[PDB]
């Protein structure tokens, strides 16, 4: 059933990329942090956690835009299949 | 012309049957009635209204048709 | 350093003629052959004078000055076959002229051509032109149409032709301008879509077509 | 001598020398490697290749397709601007495919992008084409509108001959013989 | 002698040879290496060679495909892009497959893209084709373009006889004589 | 150095004329033959002058020269089978002509070829013609069209033919056209999206009638 | 000697040989290894081998086969590539088998891709085909028809003699004698 | 070096024979054989005139001369079984010539064949060759149909054909086209579907077809 | 001598020599171990052989097989691959018996692929199948064509006689004399 | 099917088959 392959996979797909990029900033920021603490060799549990906010919060003021795009068009997409044979 | 054929007569391409006679209507110069079970019929092909009498006798018998008329309209029936 | 021997190998595919003005005149077929000679005159291979000509020139540069000072001649067209005694084809129904005045019009012919020994004038007849038109026409199977004026014939081609069609038509159209000219014959070739496709309709007297059920058209 | 442009493409000098040769300007065409080609006049003709470099606004500028403004880059690329490069992918092998006819010299062609909304949801426009093209000297234009429009007709998925425009030139005479050197 | 071009492919320079030579041109291919060919040619005939390189827009740029904009790296690429990239197959293999007919020396094709259309939510529509051939001289065109037709209309699931336009021209003249050398 | 030593080791492909015009003319059966021997010529390896020639381009241009000088004369073909002795085939019917004026015509002929030593001229029958295009037409069962003008017969082949059948009939019309030449006789081949192949009637009261030639043909239902 | 063409595979090679020859160009084939093929020839039959290079547009690109769009090898799948893979296949397997037929010298199959729509929910329209074949002098086409239409009608699942196109052709006179050498 | 010497081991293979015009005429058996020996002689390794000859090249060459000369003459094949002596069958019905004529007629065929020492012409049966090709497709078992022309008989085989028919069918066909040539009796052979797709239908002059139940078609007289 | 062809592998200098052979054309096999093998002809015989590996496509491609496709050495294995690579195998099993019949050479077998549906929720189609084979000389061919088609109806669960094309050619001539030397 | 007049059915409902029969 090739639609229902398509609505299936895709769903999969986008769940994957809207994800990776808040994870994918928090980890680096994470390990420059974690880094920084081994040749200063001074630590704290703190720090690592208030520059990730800031991270991931500057990461959906600029995306977010663009996760509306993505999520209007898979929404408009799914109905017009599901009532596509009349 | 938009019309480029040469001859006269009447082009039937997936008509039913209502609007098939009422292009005959005019050669039989009478109102023509049709059923709506004899309307559920098709027809196709190409045709010469040239004697309407004899011609709407020989497709009754051909499509299962039966028809009469009293005097002022024809009445197409299955 | 003679022309002919700055032309090329294939001495067959030009030929010079002396002009009575003392300038060497080359005959070309074509206008790639053309242009492969003006560049040899116009790079400064060769030292006297020359000129490059051909059929087509000829005939629009006559056909100028023709329009200047017989602004009323019928004519069809100036063959160049044998270069040094051209042909001019005249209507023999459209020209009222005498001897005297078509001897004239030959020695002002010769003199806009200082590379022809004389001009041979040639009377048609348009009732040949136009038939070998219309024959012509039937013999490729193509619908047409006919219109007539005092000083015309045009022939109408229009409909959903299929490339096998057009490939006739143009085909034979060009044999025919070659032969006769383009001032008394008339040919239009007009590409139109189709509304017949899948409707049915009635066609003779009182003919209409319907798009649909329940709509019907009435064209002209 | 004067100096009139450096840094020039290739085919941005051949361009003006093409553009002043036409004139009787004899011009002079320098490499310089890395720097590019140079172009240089005499003196007295200086003042009319100025007024020629405006009247024309040379140099040329680069040619524009709508595919330069939808690069690849992305991991997702939005609906519009996939159209975008598919659109301007057939306009271009339409136009290599039309320089192939008998006696043409070169052509354009434009298509209707219905692209600019998605249509989604709304029922597709159809489409409409354009094409200018330029023949050899003596062709018989009239005669050769008609196999552009049959062939155009057919390269799309619903088009009337109605909704194709076409329009056809000559070439210029050709510039054969070379400027006057100045005195 | 008198630089032209610089950096030239293979398949330019040979093209830009065989223009000027139709002309009776005389030019010279030198090979660079890593640099490219370069063509020259004297000065008596630059201005000619100038002007023609201007009005046939050489050299020459290469040549389009549709796949070229949709190379595959995603793990799902769409349904709009898997279509035309295999649409973008067929066009191929059918122009490899007629130049192998009898007589024929090249040939192109081309398809409608429904795809321009995902065809969610709507009913795929009926394919055209549009094709362009050059044949060897003394060829019966009116007589060749049923074979033609014949063999196209069965590589499709739809497609009508009316829905396939075909044009079809003849080689030109050979140009077999070397041009002549400046004086 | 003879031109038949440049020519190849097939000594026999190719036919050398001399000719009143102190010219060599070479022979050739086809284009490919033609352009094998027109590069001896063009690259320079004979020193006098020669030409070449086949049948085709003959007949192209001598019916180029009649167009001007003759031009309402009916005529089908030149033959060169023996170069030096054509055959020139006139209409019987369609030309009126006296004895002189065919002598006349004849030396002006010989003028054009200067490698010929003499035209014959033939008069041939048009019925003749015309039967053994249609005989050729029925022997190979194709369906077909006829229509008579004037001057000339057209056979029309058109609809849904079969891959056999377009075969058969392109064979024989290539060699048909080899004899008659086009002039009289022309040969139609179309398709279309039509399976009666042609024919056409309409339905009334007295049953089936048949429906004469047109453009317009109703596209197959089926 | 000048110079066509450089770095050459074998296979393009020998089709540039194969060509010149024809038109008596004596030509010449030199190997440089890493470097490939070289194709040299006399002055004198420089420009018709220029000339006959452009009108052939030789050297031949390589031979599309549409697997080459959708590897095997990729991380996923649609339903859409893997069945392209599958005709993919059978067309090259048909093909090879005709090869094998008595007097046939060479051979091209083309199908119907029905995947470029899913026929989901929907009846999956019926194939079509069509070859081109070249046979050896002397073989009676007309009665050789019959006998390939017979056998591709059983090789799926719903195939009508009316669906299938075929079309052939005869070889054409064999080069035996060489071109003659320049004087 | 003698010819025979270069042509191979198997001497019986080729037959060489000389000829009026000074030239050795190689005489070949099929295409494999001439193009082996063509070979030869293209190579060069002979040193004098030689050519290369087999029966189909043959009598289509003479087969165009005829076409020249003589366009109305009606005949079947020239056999070169003794290749020093042919056997030209002509029509005994559909020609009329003087026996003068008919020596004229040899004497031209001995012009055209250097290597032939007179060309005997025998009269030959129509109704005989009919008689043989129709008794030959009763003996096969196959399903056809006759056509009567003036010029020419046709037999159209068509329809759904089994395999073992269409061999019998190929193998029979291509026996009698060596013996009798293509031009008085011809042979179709056509694949067909069922002629009417799966349809109900009613044929006759009032004959119609069933698209649908419901749904009637009117094309032609069935 | 010269070169034709270099890093051929053993079944394609064997073609090739055979075609070679057949014409009259003496040819030499060279073995350089790991670089293959190359053939090489005098220049006499050049033009010719250059002609026939035109005319032939040679060197011959390798033997396509339909479960190169979906290869099983793979991560996973849709049902589609599945199902395709047990066609595969009966194709070849098949082939490789009937040439274990009395008198036949070699043959070639086709199987009507269902998997191109799956024909889930759908009634399986029947199957078609095809062969070819080739018989030694003085052979009954038609009383041969029984055998094949019983022993072939039995192969698989639903199959029609109709349903079952065969074709069937004699062996050529022997080619057992040597070609002759040059002079 | 060469003379006179009639009707080649194909699983047709006896309806249809007799309809066909009707103008006899
Ligand atoms: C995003 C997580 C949930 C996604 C659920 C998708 C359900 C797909 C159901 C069909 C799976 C089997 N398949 C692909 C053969 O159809
Ligand atoms: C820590 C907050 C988690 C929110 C998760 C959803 C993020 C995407 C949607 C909100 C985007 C808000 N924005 C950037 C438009 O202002
Ligand atoms: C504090 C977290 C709030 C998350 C939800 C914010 C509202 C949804 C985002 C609305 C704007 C969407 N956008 C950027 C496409 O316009």
């Amino acid at each position: 059933m090739d639609d229902l392959v398509f609505a299936g996979n895709k769903a999969l797909y986008l769940v994957l990329i809207l994800s990776g990029w808040p994870t994918i900033v928090a980890t680096i920021i994470g390990l420059l942090v974690g880094l920084f603490q081994t040749v200063t060799q001074l630590q704290e549990q703190t720090l690592p956690f208030g520059i990730k906010l800031l991270g991931v919060c500057l990461c959906l003021f600029l995306l977010s835009g663009w996760y509306g795009e993505v999520l209007l068009s898979y929404g408009r997409q799914v109905i017009f299949l599901a009532l596509a044979k009349g | 012309e938009k019309i480029p054929v040469t001859g006269s007569g009447f082009v039937a391409k997936d008509d039913s049957l209502r609007t098939f006679f009422d292009a005959m209507a005019l050669q039989l110069k009478e109102p023509v009635i049709v059923s709506k079970m004899a309307a559920r019929k098709k027809i196709t092909g190409n045709f010469e209204f040239h004697d309407p009498n004899a011609l709407l006798e020989k497709l009754s018998l051909q499509l299962g048709l039966i028809w009469y008329f009293d005097g002022q309209a024809i009445y197409i029936y299955d | 350093a003679e022309l002919d021997s700055l032309l090329g190998q294939e001495k067959e595919r030009f030929q010079v003629l002396p002009g009575r003005d003392k300038m060497l005149y080359v005959a070309a077929q074509n206008e790639r052959d053309t242009l492969w000679a003006r560049q040899v005159l116009a790079r400064g291979d060769y030292d006297k004078n020359a000129r490059v000509i051909n059929e087509n020139e000829e005939n629009k540069r006559i056909s100028i000055w023709l329009d200047t000072y017989y602004p009323q001649l019928a004519y069809y067209r100036i063959h160049f076959d044998e270069p040094r005694k051209p042909v001019f084809w005249l209507s023999r129904q459209r020209n009222t002229m005498s001897k005297k005045e078509l001897e004239v019009l030959s020695q002002k012919l010769r003199a806009l051509m200082p590379y022809a020994d004389s001009v041979n004038i040639t009377l048609m007849d348009d009732v040949t032109a136009a038939g070998q038109a219309e024959a012509g026409l039937k013999q490729q199977a193509l619908p047409y149409s006919r219109r007539n004026h005092k000083g015309g014939v045009t022939f109408v081609i229009q409909g959903a032709l299929d490339d096998v069609e057009i490939l006739r038509a143009r085909q034979f159209v060009d044999s025919y301008y070659r032969t006769w000219g383009g001032r008394y014959v008339q040919f239009a070739i007009e590409l139109k879509d189709d509304w017949l496709k899948g409707r049915s309709f009635q066609y003779g007297a009182e003919g209409y077509i319907k798009m649909s059920p329940g709509h019907w058209y009435f064209p002209s | 001598d004067k100096d009139l442009l450096k840094g020039l493409d290739q085919e941005q000098a051949n361009e003006v020398i093409a553009v002043l040769q036409m004139h009787n300007i004899e011009a002079n065409k320098i490499d310089s490697g890395k720097l590019g080609y140079s172009i240089t006049v005499a003196e007295p003709d200086f003042t009319a290749a100025v007024y020629w470099i405006k009247t024309y606004q040379l140099p040329p500028r680069p040619r524009v397709e709508i595919a330069q403004m939808f690069p690849a880059d992305s991991l997702v690329s939005s609906p519009r601007a996939e159209k975008a490069r598919l659109y301007s992918a057939i306009e271009q092998r339409l136009e290599q495919s039309l320089q192939t006819m008998e006696g043409v010299l070169s052509a354009r062609v434009h298509i209707s992008y219905d692209i600019d909304a998605g249509e989604n949801g709304r029922p597709p426009k159809p489409v409409h084409l354009s094409a200018l093209a330029v023949y050899e000297r003596g062709s018989p234009l009239a005669h050769q509108i008609s196999d552009i429009k049959r062939f155009l007709k057919n390269s799309f998925a619903d088009v009337d001959y109605d909704n194709i425009s076409v329009v056809l030139s000559e070439r210029s005479d050709a510039q054969l013989q070379a400027p006057g050197t100045p005195v």
